[PDB]
């Protein structure tokens, strides 16, 4: 595999968003790779509805403003047969009516594949082969809220009580070893004022650091 | 999670 990959270098990676007040993370990390899948298979980058997956999913199992799973988001997007265009069904970061418009539909998946649980090369692979990675992190900390620079590494964090989904865009490293001081490049939906311009590097091949690796998916398109 |  590469030695390093940024999607965002490839055109793969909107603009970083922001969730506000609403438990909707899910929403943004399945919205980010469905984001990235469209871009493959088009070659036309567009922002995907965030509220169309709040407002819509609950029979999937998500629970809009108060939480909910990337993979039952990608259920839904295929279950319902398409997903609306951020600019036509606009985020409010509140629970609300679904909305949802076919005409208004600029993306579809079939389904998603996952990867396996805990592993960070099958991570690796899925990134470096597919494009941005939806994974399920534990951000719960004052350090991830303060979080500016350097690879983040937190010895509270859980590999596997989660609480976050977020993006993996890449991965890379510091210095001239492409085998050591690893990281994994992560797209947060908290603006791009919090973190690095909303990015934050996540310490990789140290045992599957904040559960990076734990729960990650991809829709297929 | 959210920004807190
Ligand atoms: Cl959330
Ligand atoms: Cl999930």
């Amino acid at each position: 595999l590469p030695k390093s990959v940024d999607w965002r270098k490839k055109g793969y990676v909107t603009p970083v968003k922001n969730q506000k007040q609403c438990g909707s993370a899910w929403a943004f990390s399945a919205t980010g790779a469905l984001e990235g899948q469209m871009f493959r298979k088009t070659g036309k980058l567009v922002s995907l509805s965030e509220q169309n997956l709040v407002d819509c999913s609950r029979p999937q199992g998500n629970q809009g403003c108060n939480g909910g799973f990337m993979a039952r988001a990608f259920q839904y997007v295929k279950e319902n047969g398409g997903l609306d265009s951020e600019e036509s069904y606009p985020y409010v970061a509140v629970d609300e009516i679904c909305k949802y418009r076919p005409e208004n539909s600029v993306a579809q998946d079939t389904g998603f594949t996952v990867v396996a649980p805990g592993k960070e090369k099958a991570l690796m692979k899925a990134v470096a082969t597919v494009g941005p990675i939806s994974v399920a992190m534990d951000a719960g900390h004052s350090s991830f809220q303060f979080y500016k620079s350097g690879i983040y590494f937190e010895p509270d964090c859980s590999s596997k009580n989660l609480d976050h989904g977020v993006l993996v865009v890449g991965y890379g490293f510091e210095g001239a070893n492409s085998q050591n001081s690893k990281y994994w490049l992560v797209k947060n939906s908290w603006g791009p004022e919090w973190g690095s311009n909303g990015y934050v590097k996540i310490a990789k091949d140290k045992n599957n650091h904040c559960g990076i690796a734990t729960a990650a998916s991809y829709p297929n398109v | 999670q959210l920004r807190q």
